[PDB]
RNA sequence: AUAUUGGCGAGAGACCGAUAGCGAACAAGUACAGUGAUGGAAAGAUGAAAAGAACUUUGAAAAGAGAGUGAAAAAGUACGU
RNA sequence: UUCAAAUGAGAACUUUGAAGACUGAAGUGGGGAAAGGUUCCACGUCAACAGCAGUUGGACGUGGGUUAGUCGAUCCUAAGAGAUGGGGAAGCUCCGUUUCAAAGGCCUGAUUUUAUGCAGGCCACCAUCGAAAGGGAAUCCGGUUAAGAUUCCGGAACCUGGAUAUGGAUUCUUCACGGUAACGUAACUGAAUGUGGAGACGUCGGCGCGAGCCCUGGGAGGAGUUAUCUUUUCUUCUUAACAGCUUAUCACCCCGGAAUUGGUUUAUCCGGAGAUGGGGUCUUAUGGCUGGAAGAGGCCAGCACCUUUGCUGGCUCCGGUGCGCUUGUGACGGCCCGUGAAAAUCCACAGGAAGGAAUAGUUUUCAUGCCAGGUCGUACUGAGGUCUCCAAGGUGAACAGCCUCUAGUUGAUAGAAUAAUGUAGAUAAGGGAAGUCGG
RNA sequence: AGGGAAUCUGAACGAGAUUCCCACUGUCCCUAUCUA
């Protein structure tokens, strides 16, 4: 077994000897993706995960990026 | 005729992993891990086990009194008494060769 | 635990050398001693002098760690820094040849006050009167002094004024 | 564990006030090759290590148990 | 756990993963008004942390178990 | 003005109708395979409503025979035809 | 494999008892590194799997289970890797590891003389990662569970760090003395700076000594066999960490001066650079006695029992031995121009800065006393197919086999027949390669 | 206390090779039986 669990993507592709992930390219800052690997792009794109913050941006924009609080009509 | 296992996690026959088969008060044989043996402190000038100094683990010298780490002479806890003798003789005669060289130097200057 | 280093614990973090106090404050020795005079801070004697050091038998004076560590955040230190800035910015004006801007720098100058420094030193009034023993001895000496290039006349006149106020009250009540 | 072959030393240890209990151990042993006798063993849990007292005599034992502080809990065997 | 309460005078707690032995000794002494002799901890196979809290001889674990609710 | 196979949100079709239409109508980028990069499936429909078979009997039990529910078990989770 | 019994609806296969075998310490035994990840254990269970079966499980469902100041990681460095400074490269990033880097951490002082703005000196290599087999502070015994043990309990310990308290010392007051000497001691200050030791080190050979195993004599108990012979065969008879005294080869010191050459090893090296001899010193290897500790463990025996019901007495001793095996240690001798990892950590010496007295002088490497020690791993398995530790006996000239003790198995579909053929192994009248290309 | 003797090959050789002489055997004449 050459590979161990990654920290960034947790895919078990962190090559022990090279000290780099073959899937996401840890620890180089840019997440590893190629235009020839279109299927591989689909497996790790935005939307596959939680989108904890990025879900609600459209809601906040629709409202007009508004602050304060509602005033009880 | 009891057969005996290692007690610590190392399964290998290293320098640190020596075994003494000791009979316990439970009437059974069991292994005892042998502490790595202490060596004699040695003459820095000679290369010989200097007398009167305790033979302990390096860290174990911190616990014991100064009278177990030093003999009473000058260069006591570091040299031989033979190698101290030899440097008393040497430092004396070198110091006196300096005098004789000053006597010759002062005489030659007066000649010129 | 791992084996702790010997001479870094008990008396080594309880006390600090003068040099270590000066360096920690990043303040001149004079100004360290000026603050030490104002705050009422003095060297203290440990039970072990060499355990208070890092092992060495050496001629050393030990301050209290939490005392210096408490001096670090203080308005008087900040005002000493402000006096240093003022000093160079005045000699900038004087050294160039402009006099009006230098005279203006005097007008736009505030100074350090020793007001809050007494509240933390003598919190009760009866405690301040326990110090006034040594306080009135300096002040009555400095009244009876010819003014030199060391000590200005304004200093002696203000000291004599306080002396006369003290004498007037004690003769009053 | 440490041997004290010293009588009043044991009695100094018993009155330390940091000592809760004591123990008197009785043994059956023989001298040289001839005759059996009775050995006592006065043991106190000291401040750090256990101190012990072999008394081969029976009369000195008889005196010592009597000489102990009465407030101290004494254990036979 | 109920056996270890009675014999060894040991309370067995499920402690959170972030907390160490000082924090367990402090927590029991605060909440339960009872001094602790020693705390031993182990990480459970499921991912949580077990703690063996032994109380000093002046305190009884059977009495305190009946005092909190579980027996 | 222009581009816009991505995102946010709508509206449509002489389009496909579960071997089609996206790989994925469904615990689908899932199960799994690979040291790894990657590769990557199969799998829709009871009935209007669970009313999903109370109870009896045979058997060690799964189940079987009765009985019942339903408009229909020639709809009984192995369920449309 | 078989016989019997129990469990269950059901038994060649589950379990218990009895018989027969097998592994034979180079185990089918007991542990570990790696690896697997709950396989460990219990109860429930047979839907699917364990190529027959199954009431069984390395299966399924539900619960239980891994406890540490001393065991590892953690710390240190190795071979190497790799930031920083710089320099490339359109760039993703590569070169480079001390380089033409301003790389920083300590001391001195009445406060620094045109008045309260900091002066002078000391040192010169380079972050960091990289070992669960290298270096490393310190824990053992007995007990305990369905499953955890150097981790839990009882007992008894030790190490490290830190405050401080008391006794002792530091001598007529200011850093102790004896011994010819090797050196000895309850202590007996020691800064900058300089140095030394341990850490810390190739491999083999014979020889000495110690511990464990093996063999054995006597004795104190139990089990066996016995028509016969046998003071018979088997089994128990134990002593941990740590602590106080004590025990030594080597080596060194004094006396002594040697050929008529002596001493001496298993192995022929040693001596006027001081032999033999006479006398002493040192290290605590490793042993002995003592404590732990007999109070524990073991072997018995007697007396009570629906019963979570154990109690009460003993004995637990005294020896010997080796071309033995295992292991530890000491002094030698070879084998090399092959001269024999590093660092963390600890100690020591030289040095002579500074400090030290009359209602507690200075100094605690002396004695006693106080407190504390975090995180993570810890279950089990580990068997043409990864690594590793422990290793009983007898007969026999023998590492040939054959038989067994300790411990562990009886798992691999079964049953019924038994002709020819096939593979393999035997034996054979008479003749003795006539067979076949070719014993 | 399996042979032996020559020769070809690199005087003994080396499980070198060949030939012959002596011994031996189911290779065969000619198969037969038993066990796994
Ligand atoms: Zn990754």
């Amino acid at each position: 077994k050459s590979h161990t669990l990654c920290n960034r993507c947790g895919r078990r592709s962190f090559h022990v000897q090279k000290k780099t992930c073959s899937s996401c390219g840890y620890p180089a800052a840019k997440t590893r993706s190629y235009n020839w690997g279109a299927k591989a792009k689909r497996r790790h794109t935005t939307g596959t995960g939680r989108m904890r913050y990025l879900k609600h941006v459209s809601r906040r924009f629709k409202n007009g990026f508004q602050t304060g609080s509602a005033s009880k009509a | 005729a009891q057969r005996v296992t290692f007690r610590r996690r190392n399964p290998y026959n290293t320098r640190s992993n020596k075994i003494k088969v000791v009979k316990t008060p439970g009437g059974i044989l069991r292994a005892q891990h042998v502490k790595k043996l202490a060596t004699r402190p040695k003459c820095g000038d000679c290369g010989s086990a200097l007398q009167g100094i305790s033979t302990l683990r390096p860290r174990q010298y911190a616990t014991v009194s100064k009278t177990h780490k030093t003999v009473s002479r000058a260069y006591g806890g570091s040299r031989c008494a033979n190698c101290v003798k030899e440097r008393i003789i040497r430092a004396f005669l070198i110091e006196e060769q300096k005098i004789v060289k000053k006597v010759v130097k002062e005489q030659t200057e007066a000649a010129k | 635990m791992r084996i702790k280093k010997k001479n870094t614990r008990g008396n080594a973090r309880n006390f600090i050398t003068r040099s270590q106090a000066v360096r920690k404050l990043q303040v001149s020795l004079a100004d360290f001693r000026r603050l030490c005079i104002f705050k009422g801070i003095y060297p203290r004697e440990p039970r072990n002098k060499k355990k208070a050091n890092k092992g060495s038998t050496a001629p050393t004076t030990f301050y209290y760690a939490k005392d210096i560590q408490y001096l670090m955040h203080e308005p008087v230190l900040a005002k000493f820094r402000e006096h240093k800035t003022f000093a160079r910015k005045l000699t900038r004006a004087l050294g160039r040849g402009e006099v009006s801007s230098a005279k203006r720098l005097e007008e736009n100058r505030d100074s350090y006050t020793l007001d809050h420094i007494i509240k933390e030193r003598y919190p009760s009034f009866p405690d301040a009167i326990r110090d006034i023993d040594d306080a009135l001895n300096m002040l009555f000496l400095f009244s009876n002094l010819p003014s030199t290039n060391q000590v200005s006349s304004k200093i002696i006149n203000d000291a004599q004024k306080i002396c006369n106020q003290w004498l007037a009250y004690v003769a009053k009540e | 564990a440490r041997e004290i072959t010293d009588i009043k030393q044991f009695l100094e240890l018993t009155r330390r006030a940091d000592v809760k209990t004591a123990t008197v151990k009785i043994n059956k042993k023989l001298n040289k090759a001839g005759k059996p006798f009775r050995q006592t063993k006065f043991k106190v849990r000291g401040s750090s290590s256990l101190y012990t007292l072999v008394i081969n005599d029976a009369g000195k034992a008889k005196k010592l148990i009597q000489s102990l502080p009465p407030t101290l809990k004494v254990n036979r065997l | 756990a109920m056996k270890k309460v009675e014999d060894g005078n040991i309370l067995v707690f499920q402690v959170s993963m972030k907390a160490n032995k000082y924090q367990i000794k402090k927590a029991v002494k605060e909440l339960y008004e009872v001094d602790v002799l020693k705390v031993n901890t182990l990480v459970r196979p499921n991912g949580t942390k077990k703690a063996y809290v032994r109380l000093t001889a002046d305190y009884d674990a059977l009495d305190i178990a009946n005092r909190i609710g579980y027996i």
